[PDB]
């Protein structure tokens, strides 16, 4: 009866309960892999942790920067500005290093930079939403013909694949990856533990149940 | 990146075999004593500057910002005088002739200096540290 | 809402109900 | 999924597997259909039978996974209401509180 | 452009009046309309809006233009608002404002779970537990001390299914275009079924494609279609594979569609990065104030609101067996050794 | 079983000294919406 039970379990009513236990095991193993942990992330600038910040969630930006100006000259961004104006860093590097060393909870900055830091570092991920769709330009002193020349040159640069190659050799040159598709493959650690347990039981069985 | 022993940049190529160019850029070495030393600038804005120098034939002397910020206006120490600090602060003072850098095109700065067509249509997002990943019946 | 299922340790849950029905069927197969 | 394409492909591959097994031997049908639906041993083609069992297990796993995959207005701020047309017709009760709500409001004119 | 209100005889709602040529009255709304109203309320100037009756966006016939740009350079209209792509060509005769909407050229088309160590660990465990022993161990892996090894194998099956499902819920593969730097569009006659893709004539995308890749414009010379909606319907029908068109328009169209089958190429990348703008008279005095106005709209954040008001969207094996046959041929060579 | 302080009661519920907590609807909804983690939740779909 032992060989029958252990044979049916490890592959009429007992076979039904065995098939049910196997199906339940497979279903639970699928549910504990296809899904994920409770959602905990920043949904953009409209996130409640930024609207009414505290000592728990500390976020800022680069001191004396475009973000600083953006948060400055606006009435509905008064609280956020008042909050950031006490944690701002002198450079972007120190801020990234801060949010990397778990000093900051968030860091407002350019997408062309933050999405680049998510390409050269898997521990740093950009937020959800995107605001202030501006752009980077060439600084020109007052009204100068060099402004028109440079602007025409940039227009001609975008006209072809110059900026495309400039992006493919600097921006698109990502070293890391994107975990948008979270369950990539099965962890080898679990299979290692299963192999350890199986080989252990097989060893103990070959040392006891053998003779 | 810091210069070599004789003031030169290591000709590092890309993965496809592209010789990345570099230009000598004088700036600060580093609660912080003032010190001006030449360094090696290389990247997007540098290649773009090389392209602009290729199109419009003009010699250039690349240098870094005296401070660590970009360009924001601020009140003076006295008499309430609006003065810009940063790269724009150097551009208005005549210390600089052109800002080739991640310079956001906004309303406040445009009222003093002119901007060209956006060479990088970026935006403003948030950077956050990722969470914890890391036969058990 | 992702975790592990243990089906608790109380009341009349699954499997045990099937074992009970099998026990009744066995009671009807042993008395025959 | 994949309709009768992958089915007839796996079927022709099964017939080719039985043909290759018969060519390696000199029964095979019972082995192929037996391994597929869950039997000569050895015959210098047992490895091909193991590979066929692997392909069968992979087919079963793929079928189960695909069977599990093919089984398992955003409010007032919906774009279908912000800029309506003759396609998305919506309204309310004439002379009601909703009517009053949408009436006296500058940003709720269009609706 | 919506028709005027027949219940009054004039333009209704928050729409602005615009003529269309001997010209009829028509109401105008949308994104660039709100932008125009905002900058008219900022720069403070009265404006007479009207639809162009000579061409569309802007092209170059012989030596003169025949679009909105032509309407500007011919002193027939001071400014030009709407979907107008900025390039080096148009910016030569007229001027452009700071881009309020970023766009460009884009296209809109219609064993993995098991780790590499798992395959070696299974073969190593089968070697430890020969002759028929290997066949029994590998046979029990699929579908009395071996019983335990069966139990584990059962688990190994469960995971092999579970993970697979996960691997089916993770990866979202799609027939994405390999870009403009690919041979998939540079050589449509190379493959067996000729990829049918085209664009609109007299456009900025058509003027940029012919100046970046002659082959594209050469092949799309007969694959060109008139009308964006007609092109979309051609995509839905099956007479057209992909569509090369403006980025913003394609994004909105992908967001707002009768169904949800259409989607931009890639995650949302755009070749030839540019942006919409406002074409005004060359060497004018409004360029400065207009730029300051639009940038003020950027700083205020109203641009995001207007982008969420109008541009808002509602959408968005056997080969291994063949290798076994090669392994069977290698095993057949050892049998006759 | 009366407890003083809403935060203390929530901390007691997170500790295990309190099974449930009967309190104002809005405060509990906000507290469940915004917390240190995502463990606390209102009874039912949102009945009051
Ligand atoms: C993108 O942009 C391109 C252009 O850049 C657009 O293409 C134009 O599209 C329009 C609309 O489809 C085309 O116009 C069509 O033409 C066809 C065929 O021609 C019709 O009209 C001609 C008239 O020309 C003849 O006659 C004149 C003069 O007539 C007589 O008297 C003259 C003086 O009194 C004298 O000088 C003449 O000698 C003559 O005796 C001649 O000058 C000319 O040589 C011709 O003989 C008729 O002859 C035809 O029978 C026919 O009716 C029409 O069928 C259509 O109705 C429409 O009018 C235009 O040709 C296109 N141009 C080009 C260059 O392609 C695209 O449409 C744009 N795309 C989008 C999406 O907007
Ligand atoms: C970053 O910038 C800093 C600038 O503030 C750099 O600091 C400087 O570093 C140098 C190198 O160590 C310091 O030492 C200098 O040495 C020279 C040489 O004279 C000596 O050697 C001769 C023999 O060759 C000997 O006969 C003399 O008696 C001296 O012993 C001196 O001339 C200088 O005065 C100086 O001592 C500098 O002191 C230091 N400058 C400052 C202002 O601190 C720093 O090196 C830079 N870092 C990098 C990585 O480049
Ligand atoms: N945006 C283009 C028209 C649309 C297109 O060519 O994709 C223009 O202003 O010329």
């Amino acid at each position: 009866a032992m060989w029958f039970s252990w044979g049916v379990l490890l592959n009429m009513v007992w076979a039904g309960f065995a098939m049910i236990i196997v199906a339940s095991y497979t279903a639970n193993l699928a549910a504990f892999l296809v899904l994920d942990r409770p959602e905990e992330r920043i949904t953009g600038i409209n996130d409640p942790r930024l609207r009414n910040p505290s000592d728990k969630f500390i976020y800022a930006t680069v001191k004396q920067s475009s973000v600083d100006i953006y948060f400055r000259r606006q009435v509905e961004l008064s609280t956020m500005y008042r909050h950031m104006e006490k944690h701002n860093y002198e450079s972007a590097a120190e801020a990234i290093q801060a949010v990397r060393d778990n000093k900051l909870h968030a860091f407002i900055w350019d997408s062309a930079v933050l999405e680049f830091e998510a390409s050269q570092k898997c521990d740093l991920v950009t937020t959800g939403e995107l605001f202030f769709r501006s752009g980077f330009g060439i600084g020109m002193r007052k009204d100068s013909p060099w402004k028109q020349q440079v602007s025409l040159s940039i227009l001609k640069s975008h006209e072809n694949g110059f900026m495309e190659d400039l992006d493919k050799t600097w921006v698109r040159y990502q070293e890391c990856d994107s975990r948008s598709n979270a369950p990539a493959t099965l962890t080898c650690e679990n299979m290692a533990g299963v192999f350890m347990l199986v080989a252990g039981g097989i060893v103990a069985g070959i040392f006891l149940i053998f003779i | 990146k810091p210069t070599m022993s004789d003031g030169t940049c290591k000709e590092e190529f890309t993965v496809n075999g592209d010789p990345v160019k570099k230009v000598i850029c004088t700036g600060p070495n580093d609660g912080s004593p003032r010190h001006t030393v030449p360094q090696c600038c290389y990247g997007f804005c540098i290649d773009l500057l090389i392209k602009l120098a290729r199109t419009m034939q003009f010699t250039y002397e690349v240098h870094l910002v005296a401070d660590g910020k970009f360009g924001t206006q601020e009140r003076v120490q006295n008499s309430n005088k609006k003065e810009w600090n940063g790269m724009m602060g150097e551009l208005l003072s005549g210390q600089a002739d052109m800002i080739v850098a991640p310079l956001t095109i906004n309303n406040e700065r445009a009222q003093y200096i002119e901007f060209s067509k956006p060479f990088k249509y970026q935006g403003l997002t948030i950077l956050v540290k990722k969470e914890i990943p890391r036969f058990m019946q | 809402e992702v975790m592990s299922s243990q089906l608790d340790c109380d009341n009349m849950a699954g499997v045990f109900y099937m074992l009970g029905a099998a026990m009744a069927l066995s009671l009807i197969t042993f008395i025959s | 999924p994949f309709q009768s394409c992958l089915w007839l492909l796996v079927g022709l591959s099964v017939h080719v597997v039985a043909v290759m097994l018969y060519l390696l031997d000199r029964s095979a049908m019972w082995f192929s259909w037996g391994v597929l639906l869950n039997a000569p041993r050895s015959f210098s083609a047992r490895i091909l039978g193991m590979v066929w069992a692997g392909f069968a297990m992979i087919i079963v796993a793929s079928y189960t996974a695909n069977l599990a995959a093919f089984l398992v207005i955003t409010g007032i701020n919906d774009p279908r209401l912000r800029n309506p047309s003759d396609k998305f017709i919506y309204a309310t009760v004439k002379q009601s509180s909703v009517d009053i709500y949408f009436r006296r409001q500058v940003e709720l004119s269009t609706m | 452009v919506e028709s005027v209100d027949p219940l009054s005889g004039t333009c209704m709602r928050n729409t602005v009046p615009c003529q269309k040529r001997g010209y009829i009255k028509k109401c105008c709304k949308g994104f660039c309309i709100d932008i125009l109203k905002k900058i008219s309320k900022s720069v403070k100037f009265t404006y007479d809006l009207y639809l162009v009756t000579n061409g569309k966006h802007g092209k170059k016939i012989n030596g003169t233009w025949n679009g909105m740009i032509g309407e500007v350079v011919m002193k027939r209209a001071y400014m030009a608002v709407g979907s107008l792509t900025i390039n080096e060509e148009r910016s030569e005769v007229v001027d452009f404002s700071v881009p309020f909407i970023e766009t460009g050229i884009s296209v809109m088309v219609s064993l993995e779970p098991f780790s590499a160590c798992v395959w070696v660990m299974m073969f190593v465990m089968l070697l430890i537990v020969i002759g028929k022993a290997i066949w029994l161990l590998w046979g029990l892996v699929f579908n009395i001390m071996v019983s335990v090894w069966a139990f584990f194998a059962v688990i190994f099956l469960a995971s092999y299914t579970a993970n697979l499902a996960a691997f089916m819920i993770q990866e979202e593969y799609v027939d994405q275009v390999s870009g403009l730097s690919d041979k998939k569009f540079q050589r449509p006659n190379d493959f067996s079924p000729p990829f049918r893709f085209g664009t609109v004539p007299n456009g900025s995308t058509e003027r940029n494609i012919r100046n970046n890749y002659a082959e594209m414009h050469a092949y799309m010379g007969k694959f060109n279609q008139r009308g964006v909606d007609d092109a979309l319907l051609s995509l839905k029908t099956g007479k057209l594979d992909a569509f090369i068109y403006d980025a913003a328009v394609l994004n909105y169209m992908a967001g707002r569609d009768e169904g949800c089958k259409l989607v931009t190429i890639g995650s949302g990348k755009v070749f030839a990065s540019t942006g919409y703008g406002i074409a005004i008279q060359k060497d004018s005095g409004w360029k400065r104030q207009v730029d300051l106005a639009i940038l003020q709209l950027f700083g205020d954040g109203e641009m995001e609101e207007l982008e969420a008001l109008w541009l808002t969207g509602i959408c968005h094996v056997f080969y291994m067996l063949g290798a076994a046959m090669a392994l069977s041929l290698i095993t057949f060579i050892s049998e006759h050794l």
